[PDB]
């Protein structure tokens, strides 16, 4: 999960980029996010597009 | 074969198996331009001790 | 025997044997002339703590 997080903020970045240039949030926002336990973590990829 | 990956003999358990080495980045590369950080493999594949 | 290997002798539970030793470097030696940080080892072989 954490190689899915830096890939989350990563994509999101370029996503965010990509689609709405004036904004300058995920390249320059510092970002708290907290994601609820329980599943396994070999499931856990199929989080990350959420 | 897409460059990263290779057919490689295998001696199964019974036979043979023309089994095919993976290989792929798998988390971006750039977690900084200037950074001097490793490119720490994980292997997966039910790893063996050796 | 090139650079950085060399031979050496080791009583196996059974019998002797006559095993090298190998050796190399592992990543750029120069991401910074002067930079300040360890030449770490980085040893393998199942060794024990001994």
């Amino acid at each position: 999960m954490k190689e899915s997080a830096r890939i989350a903020y990563t994509f999101a970045r370029a996503f965010l980029m990509q689609h709405a240039p004036a904004n300058d949030y995920l390249v320059t926002s510092h970002i708290h996010l907290h994601v609820p336990e329980g599943a396994t973590p070999k499931d856990g990829p199929s989080a990350g597009c959420t | 074969t897409p460059p990263g990956v290779v057919m490689g003999l295998a001696w199964t358990a019974m036979g043979g198996s023309t089994l095919f080495v993976e290989t792929s980045l798998r988390r971006p590369q750039d977690k900084d331009a200037k950074g001097d950080k490793d490119g720490s493999l994980e292997v997966t594949g039910q790893l063996g001790e050796v």
